[PDB]
């Protein structure tokens, strides 16, 4: 199973953008989820 | 209903005398007139 008080999120490129266009969308989302410390903690990517 | 169709009649004695094989007579006939699937490529990240 997973965990309680914890989510599991996907980030799909549904327009054929690429891998370097998806990493820049991935880093934009994480750097924006780090400025909400009172709502979101321990946000990270799962891959490499 | 049964249509006219164009029978082409390869001679393999007369081809052997000229130096061609039927491993590229039938390919030149088949890939030009019918079309040949060679391999795959990548088109915006999709195998086509």
């Amino acid at each position: 199973l997973g965990t309680a008080t914890g989510f599991d999120f996907e980030l799909i490129d549904q327009a054929g953008l690429g891998h370097e266009k998806l990493t820049q969308a991935r880093n934009q989302l994480l750097a924006e989820a780090a400025k909400h410390p009172d709502m979101l903690t321990s946000v990270r990517p799962n891959g490499l | 209903e049964d249509t006219p169709q164009f029978k082409i009649d390869i001679d393999q004695e007369k081809a052997q005398a000229l130096g061609v094989s039927i491993n590229d007579i039938n390919t030149t006939l088949g890939a030009a007139w019918g079309g040949s699937y060679v391999n795959d490529f990548i088109d915006r990240g999709r195998v086509k």
